[PDB]
């Protein structure tokens, strides 16, 4: 049925449109991160502790995206 | 030998060129516009001290 086709193209565009934000996010984050480690390497414990704490939220955004896109592709109520 | 006299010291101050990173909080222009009046004042006070 065409509903499964719509669900598939939906999941495709879903996981595609998901990570443009998170990509540039992790990018500028890590860029300023290493350029700050250049200024002060003696903070790297909580450097990582904050870096990972932001990258965890970005990866949370995009795993939300991917897992929803899979929920469409996998066992789904409307198909 | 015995008298009073002045003897110059042509001391050359070594300069550590830059700090390892050397961030700026200001722009490269504003810092010079705020620094060169300070060196002007220093040179004026030196030209009063050596004149005196």
């Amino acid at each position: 049925p065409l509903i499964a086709a719509a669900s598939v193209i939906a999941a495709g565009l879903a996981v595609g449109l998901a990570s443009i934000g998170p990509g540039v996010g992790q990018g500028t984050a890590a860029g300023q991160a290493v350029e700050g480690i250049a200024r002060q390497p003696e903070a790297e414990g909580k450097i990582r502790g904050t870096l990972l704490l932001s990258l965890a939220f970005m990866e949370a955004l995009t795993i939300y995206g991917l897992v929803v896109a899979l929920a469409l592709l996998f066992a789904n109520p409307f198909v | 030998e015995g008298k009073l006299t002045v003897e110059r010291d042509m001391i050359k101050t070594e300069t550590p060129a830059f700090s390892p990173i050397l961030e700026f909080e200001q722009d490269p222009a504003q810092i010079l516009d705020a620094l060169l009046p300070l060196y002007l004042n220093s040179q004026i006070l030196r030209a009063l001290q050596e004149s005196l």
